[PDB]
RNA sequence: GGUUGCGGCCAUAUCUACCAGAAAGCACCGUUUCCCGUCCGAUCAACUGUAGUUAAGCUGGUAAGAGCCUGACCGAGUAGUGUAGUGGGUGACCAUACGCGAAACUCAGGUGCUGCAAUCU
RNA sequence: GAGAACAGAAAUCUCCAGUAGAACAAAAGGGUAAAAGCCCCCUUGAUUUUGAUUUUCAGUGUGAAUACAAACCAUGAAAGU
RNA sequence: AAGCUCGUAUCAGUUUUAUGAGGUAAAGCGAAUGAUUAGAGGUUCCGGGGUCGAAAUGACCUUGACCUAUUCUCAAACUUUAAAUAUGUAAGAAGUCCUUGUUACUUAAUUGAACGUGGACAUUUGAAUGAAGAGCUUUUAGUGGGCCAUUUUUGGUAAGC
């Protein structure tokens, strides 16, 4: 009953999200975005892999959660369950219709249907972050998770540091000088701004020359 | 501040700061706005005003007209004024508050042509009345009655000062009901009491009341009336001839000065405190990464 | 020139020579004369209209003409617009409506003007 | 420094709150009465309990502020009953404090068994000097942090004067 | 029977066979609307001026 | 069915301005209006009374009448294929004072000057604006200055 | 230059924390006979200017402060867009041609200007 | 938020913070902070006369509305409304 | 269709300059509202469970909520910002100044407002381009099923819908 995804590929309408206006709506099919060690900290997992749109298209609520399943079973069964994080960047928001069918084209709005998260091109679908050490494995994680998706999808190596947003050696420029410190898998950069005074409590390690 | 409380930047960024004039809690727009706009066929016609402000005991009586650019002040009598009509005591009063509006009346009638023309009523004797237009001649000089803050109480001392203004010779639009002396309970005003406090009369017969109920008081304040050898009963006589004085020459005297404008700016860059430059700031943080940093 | 931008779909344009300027005024160069377009063809038929400016030959034209003078407004309009033939020997191009850029035939092809406007002249 | 950022007592404001209107208020409105001398005041029900058994608008309950000399008469006579001592809290962070005593009898005033016996909460509002430009029609302003009344500053204020004390962490 | 529901097509093409008249102005306009106040005197300030206009050519 | 109501369709149109609300301020009613003054119309919601149509926004038209807490301002509407004349009654909240016409009349004033200043000199004046003329030949110099020759540059991607 | 009364623009004026403020002025402040208003002379009303104080108000200054304001080939001629083609591509979409052109971002500078009147070491 | 007997998640009392996150019959959207919200006070302009205007438009009507003129009143110390 | 009054006059499905209006596209969400993934540090006399317990407004773990500074992602009926196209007005003789009449309106006021009288400055008289001219009046036909393309675009899986 569930149609065939041909029949939503394209972004035929204009945003549909589920709304006071909507209300009616079902539940997405993809509900976990965060697979793998996503508890580990930035300098664990300098690698960054991507699965990134070639189309202006849609993603189901499905193909997301199927292609994550996939992705997800591979890079764990061939590296576990801690070698890697996988995050999904994509999230359905775009409620489809569908003319449930007395009459016949008479007053046709549809009723909510599924989801899709409504993808550009170069969009960011998956994310991967690991040790280099990791490549072979996590690049034919994604590779597989693609045979899940309409549209064609590109893998790229990334050039920055895991889910960071700096190229390997500029992170490292700041981290092996004061700058960087530890959040919760992510990390908190030093500003030249604000408060001179509650700048020194966190980050005791800048403010220092040589090593 | 206590931490729970504390504005974040989105508070602070969508922040809608008032006009200054009443975040400073001075100006009242909405009394503004209907004081001051005029009728858009009046053209140019300034809408005058008569403000009158209380500070903590020196009275403020101008005449205002409003100028995109900034109000401009046709005339300003302040009560500090009265030592030279002979009144050296008591300038927060009613009878005060009278008599300085009564030179502002006088003061700008004069610099506008109806000195001569239109005197108002000489004789006070607390009568109700505006002053009336000349029949062919310039109709009288009209003022509206800017209180600001004041509340409107029927007693209160902001309509000494209008009740002088009017009985100056201006027109000044007003009514009886907040007269020291009007009735509650029938639409009727004493005069016999009015007159009272225009002259002084509740102050005055406080003196005489306090002559013999308590003399420890009574010199504890009104120690000025003793000290200058003024009894009560002469303090009518004391504003009338102020009154008499005042309007035989309201012609404003300005201070005598000493020490120039210049000099005043002089003395005071002395006490001013000077904004620093951005090289200075630099020097203090750096010099602060030296300290706190840098393991003291 | 924000009109020429415009049009620039539909015409072809540069900058002209004194050359083809000259042969465009001997050979199709007339006079709007209560309009009426009078072939220029005599030296007296231009002092006629144009001379109020100065201008009174068919070579004081052309030079009010091509100097762009202080009296260009009249001397250019007094010029009906030009009638000429299709390019002699073709485009150049195998499709006209593209810009000169782009391998067709429209838009500001400068000093490549004359080129044409010679052929169709 | 310290010239008169004294520390004066804004007022005192007892208040019974009956669990409803009639009989039962007015005599604990005569009880605020022949106590603060002046004509007390009721309060009604902001909405409706059912289980307190309380109507919106009900007229549910009485109180008084009392101010100048008067309140360190009653504050004190109180004070008496809760025997000068009092709990860490009770005081806010903003300087007041507060505390109850039930039997109203229990300080100064008879007995008489057709006015009964009622509970008060007793609410004491302390400030310093120039207080009224927070308050005041004109240029209303505000308290300058280093004349805010802190806890602290009223406990040992309290403490002090009074010879009472604190009791409990 | 459905039928075509509403259009602009083609409207301003028949505008434009025969105008958009460029709004004509006139030296003098009306007092229609003019404050009442102001026209009553207005009247008597000219017949006024007429007047004296008139005792000028004496 | 449909709405088409006096102030339909006029959500962020008659909408305040970001950190403007409040009361107007005080010069709005100072500005002094005559007859004949080109005004600019641009409603504001705070005031209801007097508001213009949604049409007249942004709208330009001429002063006709002045009365107590307002001008009367026509405009022309077109409708069809031709314009009619409408006598809009605004308040003085709705209405400013147009630069319109400004850069034109200063330019008259600054015209007859620069006309006096040439007669009383030798004629020769020339003003009347001309377009943004073509520029003049000029010369580039390299004293400090030599070209730096650029290339397109490859594909790239960070990421 | 300070200050006050009335202002214009309405954060470069607001917010948070410290610190300094001569002189005048404002202020806080004293009093309850009178007009006046309150549950309460706290507000509001009167009266003194006397008995007191710079504590607060107020003004200013500090802050790799929050905010806000300004600038820049910082990003970015990017995104978007008007025009063109018997351009590419199954398509989705995408390039190219003549034009117009942002927002975030990044970095720097700044933190009330000013009108009328009176007053002041 | 922090405080006060019975008193509890919620009763009434106080102080701090509070750009409006409330409220303004009603749908929604605009709008509003010494107010356009809450409390109080005084009221009948929700009145009289007959035109102009804006929206819808044929530039008809109807409905609703805007600014005046000429009355008579309300309220306010007043400007005003 | 008939003309009529005029004629370089005035005229414009165009540009330019000056000055307004707008909230779409984009963008934004460590900016309001509303959604949405993840941890990290907080906070309870105060949601619930557990160890200690005579209890504790007791200590300790515990998961929830809220707070802080972060993080991935969105909006036709969200938004600070904010285009391109399109859109109002102005670019002079019906112009700009000066001199000082009229009134019952209006001003404290021959103050102002409006309408004038008398006087000073000509086509580089005030951008461009064009103009087989411009304005005006009366009357009457047919028509009041439309359909197509590129772009914007709603419903529909879709359609030669
Ligand atoms: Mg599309
Ligand atoms: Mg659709
Ligand atoms: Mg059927
Ligand atoms: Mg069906
Ligand atoms: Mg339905
Ligand atoms: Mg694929
Ligand atoms: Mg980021
Ligand atoms: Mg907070
Ligand atoms: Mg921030
Ligand atoms: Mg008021
Ligand atoms: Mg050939
Ligand atoms: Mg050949
Ligand atoms: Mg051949
Ligand atoms: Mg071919
Ligand atoms: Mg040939
Ligand atoms: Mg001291
Ligand atoms: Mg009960
Ligand atoms: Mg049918
Ligand atoms: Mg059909
Ligand atoms: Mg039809
Ligand atoms: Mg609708
Ligand atoms: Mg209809
Ligand atoms: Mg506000
Ligand atoms: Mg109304
Ligand atoms: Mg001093
Ligand atoms: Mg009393
Ligand atoms: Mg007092
Ligand atoms: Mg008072
Ligand atoms: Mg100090
Ligand atoms: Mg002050
Ligand atoms: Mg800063
Ligand atoms: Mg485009
Ligand atoms: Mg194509
Ligand atoms: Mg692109
Ligand atoms: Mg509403
Ligand atoms: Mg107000
Ligand atoms: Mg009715
Ligand atoms: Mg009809
Ligand atoms: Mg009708
Ligand atoms: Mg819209
Ligand atoms: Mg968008
Ligand atoms: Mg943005
Ligand atoms: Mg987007
Ligand atoms: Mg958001
Ligand atoms: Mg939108
Ligand atoms: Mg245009
Ligand atoms: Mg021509
Ligand atoms: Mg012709
Ligand atoms: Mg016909
Ligand atoms: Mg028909
Ligand atoms: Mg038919
Ligand atoms: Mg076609």
């Amino acid at each position: 009953a569930r149609r065939p995804a041909r029949c939503y590929r394209y972004q035929k309408n204009k945003p549909y999200p589920k709304s006071r206006y909507n209300r009616a709506v079902p539940d997405s099919k993809i509900r976990i975005y965060d697979l793998g060690k996503k508890k580990a900290t930035v300098d664990e997992f300098p690698l960054c892999v991507h699965l990134v749109s070639n189309e202006l298209e849609q993603l189901s609520s499905e193909a997301l959660e199927a292609a994550r399943i996939c992705a997800n079973k591979y890079m764990t069964t061939v590296s576990g369950r801690d070698a890697f994080h996988l995050r999904v960047r994509v999230h359905p928001f775009h409620v489809l219709r569908i003319n449930k069918m007395q009459q016949g084209m008479r007053g046709a709005w549809g009723k909510p249907h599924g989801l899709a998260a409504r993808v550009d091109i170069g969009q960011i679908i998956f994310s991967v972050r690991t040790k280099d050490s990791n490549k072979d494995v996590v690049v034919e994680g994604l590779r597989r998770a693609r045979y899940k998706f309409p549209g064609q999808q590109k893998i790229i190596l990334s050039k920055k540091w895991g889910f960071t947003n700096l190229d390997r050696p500029e992170y490292l420029k700041k981290r092996e000088a004061g700058e960087v410190k530890d959040d919760g898998a992510f990390v908190k950069f030093l500003s030249k701004k604000g408060s001179l005074e509650n700048n020194i409590r966190e980050f005791p390690e800048y403010f220092a020359a040589q090593a | 501040a206590f931490q729970k409380d504390a504005k974040s930047s989105a508070y602070s960024s969508r922040f809608q700061t008032p006009f200054r004039r009443r975040r400073e809690g001075k100006t009242d727009y909405y009394q503004r706005k209907r004081l001051v706009t005029q009728h858009k066929a009046k053209y140019n016609t300034p809408k005058y005003r008569l403000v009158v402000r209380f500070t903590n005991k020196d009275i403020i009586c101008q005449i205002i007209s409003s100028t995109i650019t900034g109000d401009v002040v046709l005339a300003a009598a302040y009560s500090h004024e009265l030592p030279r009509y002979g009144i050296t005591h008591g300038l927060t009063n009613w009878a005060a508050a009278y008599a300085t509006g009564l030179l502002i009346a006088r003061r700008t009638l004069q610099k506008l042509g109806l000195d001569e023309t239109y005197k108002g009523v000489e004789e006070v004797e607390g009568e109700y009345e505006l002053t009336e237009a000349v029949e062919d001649g310039p109709r009288p000089f009209k003022v509206f009655l800017d209180i600001g803050l004041q509340r409107t109480t029927t007693g209160a001392r902001v309509f000494g000062a209008l009740k002088g203004a009017s009985d100056g010779g201006l027109y000044v639009p007003h009514s009886e009901n907040r007269f020291p002396g009007w009735d509650f309970e029938t639409e009727e005003i004493d005069p016999e009491l009015l007159r009272s406090y225009i002259f002084g009369g509740h102050v005055s017969q406080y003196m005489e009341e306090l002559a013999d109920d308590d003399e420890e008081r009574f010199s504890e304040l009104f120690k000025g009336y003793l000290a200058d050898d003024i009894d009560a009963d002469s303090l009518e006589d004391i504003y009338t001839s102020a009154h008499e004085a005042i309007r035989a020459d309201p012609a404003f005297k300005p201070t005598e000065k000493k020490f120039t404008k210049e000099q005043y700016a002089a003395e005071s860059k002395k006490y001013r405190q000077t904004k620093l430059s951005k090289e200075e700031r630099a020097a203090r943080v750096a010099a602060k990464i030296a300290a706190l940093a840098g393991q003291q | 020139l924000e009109l020429l931008k415009l049009i620039e779909p539909y015409v072809a344009y540069g900058y002209p020579s004194y050359s083809t300027i000259r042969q465009l005024v001997y050979k199709r160069g007339f006079g709007k004369i209560n309009k009426q377009r009078v072939p220029l063809s005599d030296n007296a038929i231009i002092e006629a209209n144009l001379g109020k400016y100065g201008i009174l030959s068919i070579d004081d034209l052309i030079h009010e003409i091509i100097t762009v003078g202080p009296h260009f407004k009249q001397a250019n309009n007094f010029l009906w617009p030009f009638k000429l033939s299709n390019p002699s020997g073709g485009w150049g191009v195998p499709r006209k409506f593209k810009h000169f850029i782009q391998g067709g035939s429209f838009g500001n092809r400068e000093e490549f003007i004359n080129k044409l406007v010679k052929s169709m002249n | 420094q310290n010239p008169m950022r004294d520390l004066k007592i804004e007022k005192l404001v007892l208040n019974i709150s009956v669990g409803e209107s009639g009989d039962r208020l007015t005599r604990a409105s005569k009880v605020l009465e022949q106590l603060s001398g002046q004509t007390p005041v009721q309060s009604k029900a902001r909405y409706t309990v059912r289980t307190f058994g309380i109507r919106r608008n009900e007229k549910i309950a009485v109180h008084v502020t009392v101010r100048g000399p008067k309140a360190e008469e009653i504050l004190e006579r109180g004070l008496k009953v809760k025997e000068y001592q009092l709990r860490d809290r009770n005081f806010s962070a903003t300087g007041n404090f507060g505390f109850g005593i039930d039997e109203h009898i229990d300080l100064g005033i008879k007995y008489d068994p057709s006015i009964g016996i009622f509970g008060m909460d007793f609410y004491v509002v302390m400030n310093r000097p120039g207080a009224r430009v927070t308050r005041r029609k004109r240029c209303k302003g505000t308290v300058g942090n280093s004349h805010k009344t802190t806890k602290e500053d009223t406990v040992s204020w309290f403490k002090q004067k009074y010879d009472a004390d604190v009791l409990d962490k | 029977a459905k039928s075509k529901n509403h259009t602009a097509h083609n409207q301003t093409r028949k505008a434009h066979r025969n105008g958009i008249k460029k709004p004509k102005t006139y030296k003098y306009p009306s007092l229609k609307g003019v404050d009442p106040k102001f026209r009553r005197n207005h009247k008597h300030a000219l017949h006024g001026t007429a007047k004296a206009l008139a005792a000028a050519k004496k | 069915g449909k709405s088409h109501g006096y102030r339909s369709r006029t959500r962020y149109m008659f909408q305040r301005d970001f950190r403007k609300h409040g009361a107007v301020h005080l010069s709005t009613y100072l500005k002094v209006y005559k007859v004949g003054d080109i005004v600019d119309i641009k409603a504001n919601g705070s005031i209801q009374k007097g508001m213009p149509h949604k049409f007249y926004q942004g709208k330009t038209g001429v002063v006709y009448n002045v009365t107590k807490s307002s001008v009367g301002v026509i405009i022309n509407k077109m409708v069809g294929n031709r314009y009619l004349e409408k006598r809009l009654n605004l308040r003085v909240e709705h209405i400013k004072h147009s630069k319109c016409r400004q850069e034109f009349l200063e330019r008259v004033k600054a015209n007859a000057a620069k006309r006096a200043e040439a007669k009383a000199q030798g004629v020769a004046v020339q003003l009347k604006r001309q377009p943004a003329q073509p520029r003049e030949s000029r010369i580039v110099s390299t004293e400090g200055n030599v070209p730096q020759t650029l290339a397109p540059v490859p594909y790239e991607t960070f990421i």
